[PDB]
């Protein structure tokens, strides 16, 4: 108990002390490098039929 | 007294609370308005894996982007090769119950756990031998709830103790005890940098534990149920985590707080899996509802949907690539959708 | 000529598979889920870390017995892991009535254990599932009882002091707990430290639980 | 008269190969219902295609138009046919019952012995005792006889009947009907008192449920059967359009088995996802 609640109150300080950014800014982050990296994705954009391997590629 | 601890760490927790709330001085949606929807995303059951005896509980791919590993309750681990659908390896598990499975990053290893409260380390390249127990790492008290791999040497786990461990699998011993949860550690995830991991929990919070170093940096809260699967993001500083509430909730690491929430009025059932795209622009999450919805990551907007299973989506996990997407359900069939 | 081999080692562990899913399915299970204090031990030995498993055969047949005693965690997390046994022993203690829990500080541990049963006779994953419900330490439960009344843990009870209507007091009020009074069935039974018998309940209570199972499929009864 | 059973014998074949292509497509698409008396199952129901597929047209194209168009080589083929899908159906529904009453009766034992590898070798058993007192018989000419009836039936093209001897008449009949059905009969009541004694363990369902299995069958057979081996002793007992009329009411027991032995809800989850 006593321990236990030491320990708590010893993370919880820990803890308070850390420096948080406006949630503007790491939503915007997010969008940004979300925008940056859609061209590589292949789930978002239709992937080449050619390139895509599981339908149709060549396996070796 | 512990009446002058738990006054402290109340004030703490309400000044905690105070710092967070300053912060939000806008919403994610707000600043989302602009962008417009992705479209609706089709995806067929390209290939199917079959030949599972039971209900699947886990799988994991490997770098390769090509081999699978999956667990069944009938006590075979199976290593599929998704381009040809054709098993490379069936493992018979000492242990008929698995409840998780790990594929290290070099591909050199596989690992095992489950109510056995025993993670096992199976090699898979050989001279002569298929398969040998490498090792056997049993210092838990409880069942495991999911296992990954830091390097062919390292490995970290979580338990239902409401602990989590990284161990040193040549010595077999816990190098570092991460504690503090108030309930079972139903799923953890590594960042790609792989020196911070977050650990989901029973007790409706997740925790941001550090590997080197040791110690918690950062907690998060916000759910009204239990928490039972957790995925960073694509870019590191981000970790979206599902719950029993219907609710899947994208929590910031940097602002400390919940960006969004992706929930629907129609579904109702507890999400078992998340992950993320590529790019990250689509939170992939399978229902408990037979189903896998493929949310918006920007604009908490559904877009398509993925049904072509009987029971519930129990594992979900996609490629480095992004390529592939595997679901494992309990109807003992893996679907690789695309 | 490689795809040859992979195509060769595919259908060679294919067939392991269903071999060995053969095999298995030979195999009969059971879960021991029971208290913490209900004799288990007892039961465990005249049968024959983390969960135990026990595999004896009798009269040609092969049972797997569970036991998850040792786990002490959430079971709402790891029990659907058993959907499918055959059946489901849940050990209690006549002689635990008259005690309460370490922990707790007015509670009785039949109380506790009604609890359980209650909530895993009625849970969503054993809806079909049988139970079968060992009674241990009989002769101790006939002392105490033959010492002190009953309704210490029971407010309410229309008998006089003796073995056979606590008994039948005590297994009715067991029994009246599950509500799927037409899908499952509680099998009961009695037993001492020296009983010489319980392997062959057990037999008797699978064997009728199968057919039931078969002849439901038929859709005879 | 004929346009009036037309469409009857189209409606029958049409029944029945929507029936059976039905369950063997159910069986064969979901892996939970790939169990083993699924596999006895199916086999019925290939058996019951067969007949849809190339007895039942026949039959109908021949009572329709009177005679025997096709010629003597397809009368026979179809013939032997016939027999074979008939004893064939009638088996596998024996094998069946035995299989239930065994499973019933010692669960253990037959869940040890029992596997698909013998069930495979089962059916090909049962199908090869068809072949063998379909085919050969037939192909040998020994089911003809010596009456100058017979002989003027078998010369002629068009008299495609089934004037039969004594011999093969009584041999097909209790190789293809009165074996399964007294071994269906005792199986049926031996399940019949464990279901009943298991009932008193812990009202009259199964009694439907097996009145139902029984009599369809007996119903729909038997008369066929009776007929066959009274024309044997003395033709002129019985006439030939009653006969005729037995032959297709025991035909209807392909279109009846399948709706009879795949009731259970696996069953209907299946069709209905198709
Ligand atoms: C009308 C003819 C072609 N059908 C014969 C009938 O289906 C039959 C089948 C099996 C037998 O053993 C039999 O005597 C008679």
């Amino acid at each position: 108990s006593i321990a236990q609640a030491r320990k708590l109150v010893e993370q919880l300080k820990m803890e308070a002390n850390i420096d948080r950014i406006k949630v503007s800014k790491a939503a915007a982050d997010l969008m940004a490098y979300c925008e940056a990296h859609a061209k590589e994705d292949p789930l978002l954009t239709p992937v080449p039929a050619s390139e895509n391997p599981f339908r149709e590629k060549k396996f070796f | 007294e512990l009446d002058q601890l738990r006054q402290e760490a109340e004030q703490l927790k309400n000044q905690i609370r105070d710092a967070r709330k300053a912060c939000a001085d806008a919403t994610l949606s707000q600043i989302t308005n602009n962008i417009d929807p992705v479209g609706r995303i089709q995806m067929r059951t390209r290939r199917t894996l079959r030949g599972h005896l039971a209900k699947i509980y886990a799988m994991h791919w490997g770098t390769d982007s090509r081999l699978l590993v999956s667990a069944s309750q009938d006590g075979k681990l199976i290593i599929w090769d998704s381009y040809t659908t054709n098993k490379v390896h069936a493992i018979p598990l000492r242990s008929s119950w698995v409840m998780t499975c790990a594929y290290a990053p070099s591909g050199n290893y596989v690992a095992c756990g489950g109510l056995d409260n025993i993670c096992s380390i199976y090699n898979l390249k050989t001279r002569e031998g298929n398969v040998r127990v490498s090792r056997e790492l049993a210092g838990h008290t409880g069942y495991l709830s999911c296992c990954r791999f830091l390097d062919d040497n390292q490995i970290v786990t979580s338990s239902g103790d409401t602990t989590c461990a990284l161990w040193d699998i040549e010595t077999g011993q816990q190098t570092t005890t991460f504690t503090g949860h108030t309930g079972d550690v139903m799923s953890l995830s590594l960042a790609p940098d792989t020196r911070l991991f977050v650990s989901g929990a029973c007790d409706a919070s997740a925790k941001l534990w550090d590997v080197r170093e040791g110690m918690c940096r950062q907690t998060f809260t916000g759910h009204e149920s239990d928490i039972n699967a957790i995925c960073f993001f694509p870019n590191g500083n981000a970790f979206a985590t599902g719950s029993d509430d219907a609710t899947c909730r994208l929590f910031d690491l940097r602002a400390d707080q919940e960006l969004m929430t992706y929930s629907h009025d129609n579904i109702i059932c507890g999400i078992t899996s998340v992950s993320f795209s590529k790019s990250g622009r689509l939170l992939l999450a399978g229902y408990d509802d037979f189903n896998c919805n493929v949310w918006d990551a920007l604009k908490a907007d559904r877009a398509g949907v993925l049904a072509g299973h009987d029971n519930r989506v129990s594992c979900l996990g996609v490629t480095d690539d992004g390529m592939a997407v595997a679901t494992g359900s309990w109807d003992s069939f893996l679907k690789i959708w695309n | 000529a490689e795809d040859k081999a992979a195509v060769e080692r595919s259908k060679m562990i294919d067939r392991n598979l269903r071999e060995d899913g053969e095999k298995a399915a030979r195999e009969v299970k059971l879960l021991l889920l029971g208290a913490g204090e209900s004799g288990k031990s007892t039961i465990v030995k005249q049968m024959k870390t983390g969960i135990v498993e026990t595999h004896f055969t009798f009269k040609d047949l092969h049972f797997k017995m569970f036991d998850v005693g040792a786990q002490r965690s959430e079971r709402k997390k790891w029990i659907h892991c058993f959907e499918g046994v055959t059946a489901i022993i849940f050990c209690v203690a006549l002689s635990d009535y008259d005690l309460v829990l370490a922990e707790d500080e007015e509670m009785n541990r039949m109380h506790e254990s009604m609890k359980l049963f209650d909530s895993i006779c009625n849970n969503k994953w054993f809806t079909d599932t049988s139970i079968i419900l060992f009674l241990n330490k009989k002769d101790l439960f006939e002392e105490k009882i033959k010492k002190s009344p009953l309704t210490i843990c029971y407010p309410e009870y229309a008998g006089s002091n003796t073995y056979e209507e606590a008994a039948a007091y005590i297994q009715c009020q067991f029994e009246d707990l599950n509500k799927r009074k037409d899908t499952k069935e509680i099998y009961t039974h009695f037993t001492c430290a020296t009983d010489t018998k319980n392997v062959q309940f057990v037999f008797d209570a699978v064997t009728d639980v199968i057919q039931r199972m078969h002849l439901r499929q038929y859709e005879l009864l | 008269w004929e346009a009036g059973m037309s469409l009857l014998m189209a409606l029958v074949v049409l029944l029945i190969v929507a029936g059976n292509v039905l369950v063997i497509a159910a069986i064969g698409s979901t892996q939970r219902l790939q169990t083993l008396t699924n596999l006895f199952i199916t086999s019925l129901a290939c058996a019951d295609l067969v007949v849809g597929l190339l007895v039942v047209p026949f039959g109908a194209t021949l009572v329709v138009r009177g005679t025997w168009l096709w010629g003597s080589f397809l009368c026979e083929l179809w013939t032997s046919l016939d027999v074979l899908c008939v004893t064939a159906s009638i088996e596998t529904l024996c094998v069946i019952a035995i299989d239930r009453y065994l499973a019933i009766t010692s669960p253990f034992r037959y869940q040890s012995l029992m596997t698909r590898a013998r069930a495979k070798v089962i059916i090909c058993t049962v199908w090869a005792i068809s072949a063998l007192v379909s085919f050969l018989p037939i192909m040998m000419h020994w089911w003809r006889d010596e009456d100058p009836q017979a002989l003027k039936c078998y010369q002629d093209p068009g008299c495609c009947d089934f004037v039969t001897n004594r011999a093969y008449a009584i041999a097909s009949s209790i190789i293809s009907f009165y074996i399964p059905l007294l071994i269906m009969i005792f199986v049926y009541l031996r399940v019949y008192r464990e279901a009943k004694e298991q009932i008193r363990k812990i009202e009259h369902k199964a009694l439907k449920t097996l009145g139902i299995i029984m009599g369809v069958f007996t119903l729909c057979w038997l008369p066929f059967f009776l007929v066959n081996i009274v024309n044997v002793f003395n033709r002129d007992l019985v006439p030939d359009w009653l006969f005729v009329f037995f032959n297709w009411l025991g035909y209807a027991n392909s279109a009846f088995n399948p709706i009879i032995y795949c009731r259970s809800p696996d069953f209907r989850k299946a069709f209905k996802r198709l």
